[PDB]
């Protein structure tokens, strides 16, 4: 429930119970067109692959894309068949609902627009891979994966 | 204070390590603690960053997802110790705590914090204590691909700090002790980065990249 301006961002993996872990941490990192997106630190082997263009639409859904000089395609966070731990692929950009986490100005839960199915699906991390995490929908959230969007 | 200092010349500093795919403050803490342990016992023993990443969540750290050197020093204090690199090897992923008291080779009773934003107080701390844990603004290609020389990046912030490293000395290039001054800093990106794993960062140039904004050291 927030309005992130269109722009270029670095996306840090965080959590609803610990929205600011301190120095270091991990970031959404592209490793190739059509390859799973990774969670990797802001270090030399990875630093230039961690910038994403975020863009909202009329339904209030956003896409999260990668641009890098000569990327041959225009790809971003993508899903097809969503199931628990399925990887977030750098495919044809899909739409997500970015919901602001309370007591935060720039921390967002990245959700798959899928609530009429009856479950909550959010982008999380398993190991060093961004993956889709399933959560039962209730009346109190409670430790959910989240992402700090920092405007470049 | 001395015009130049370099704790490595004194045996306080272990070789340069590599955090690899984990965003692990743990290497900065283990470096500051290797330093104090040496000052105290005369032995240089490589400590376990994995021990810090696996076990310091109760103190408010989040492993590969990040943390604070000061909270690491707090964990050591509450835990009663920290294991050697050799006994609790680094695997660069979050795993279950496997601390063993029998293998602890270091301890601290808490830590000390350097007066914020003060380069003279940090120079004091590196001259009198040994290597100091600091946070810095490392988010620029100039630093990510730094190779040699005194690092200065006009866009460096002294407030938004994202990387924990280790100050093991200070000095100056050229002839004037007060000209072309730098902080000598140990990174944790392996020996192939920068100058054999080390970077000199502009000193007394208005707290460049925030090296003096959030410095601390363990008390042993």
């Amino acid at each position: 429930m927030a309005s992130l301006e269109d722009g270029t961002y670095r996306l840090r993996a965080v959590t609803t119970s610990n929205p600011d872990p301190g120095v270091g941490g991990e970031y959404a990192t592209v490793e190739g067109a059509r390859q799973p997106v990774k969670a990797e630190p802001s270090t030399p082997p990875f630093f230039e692959r961690q910038i994403w263009q975020v863009t909202r639409n009329s339904d209030g859904q956003s896409t999260i894309k990668y641009q890098g000089l000569n990327a041959p395609f225009e790809y971003g966070f993508s899903y097809d068949q969503m199931e628990q731990n399925a990887p977030v692929m750098a495919g044809d950009p899909k739409e997500y609902i970015l919901q602001l986490v309370p007591s935060t100005t720039d921390v967002y839960i990245i959700r798959a627009p899928i609530q009429r199915v009856g479950v909550d699906v959010e982008v999380g991390v398993q190991g060093n891979n961004l993956v889709y995490k399933f959560f039962p929908v209730d009346g109190s959230g409670g430790d959910r994966p989240a992402w700090r969007f920092t405007r470049e | 204070l001395p015009k130049s200092v370099d704790w490595r010349k004194k045996g306080y500093v272990t070789p340069v390590k590599n955090q690899k795919q984990c965003g692990s403050w743990a290497f900065s803490a283990t470096g500051a603690l290797e330093g104090q342990m040496f000052r105290k016992t005369g032995k240089l023993v490589s400590l376990s960053e994995q021990n810090l990443v696996d076990c310091s969540r109760p103190q408010g750290n989040q492993g590969c997802n990040g943390g604070f050197m000061a909270r690491a020093f707090q964990y050591v204090k509450e835990n009663g110790g920290l294991d050697s690199e050799e006994s609790y090897p680094y695997v660069a992923v979050d795993e279950i705590c496997k601390y063993r008291p029998e293998n602890s080779v270091a301890q601290d009773t808490g830590f000390t914090v350097v007066a914020p934003g003060k380069e003279k107080a940090l120079m004091k701390a590196v001259a009198t204590v040994g290597p100091i844990s600091v946070a810095m603004d490392a988010g620029h290609s100039s630093f990510q691909f730094y190779k040699s020389g005194i690092y200065f990046e006009p866009d460096c912030s002294s407030k938004n700090l994202d990387h924990g490293v280790l100050v093991v000395g200070y000095g100056f290039e050229g002839a004037n002790s007060d000209n072309s001054k730098y902080w000598l800093v140990k990174n944790s990106w392996g020996p192939e980065w920068g100058s054999n794993g080390y970077v000199k960062i502009a000193k007394d140039k208005n707290n460049h990249c925030g090296i003096a904004t959030a410095a601390s050291y363990p008390n042993v």
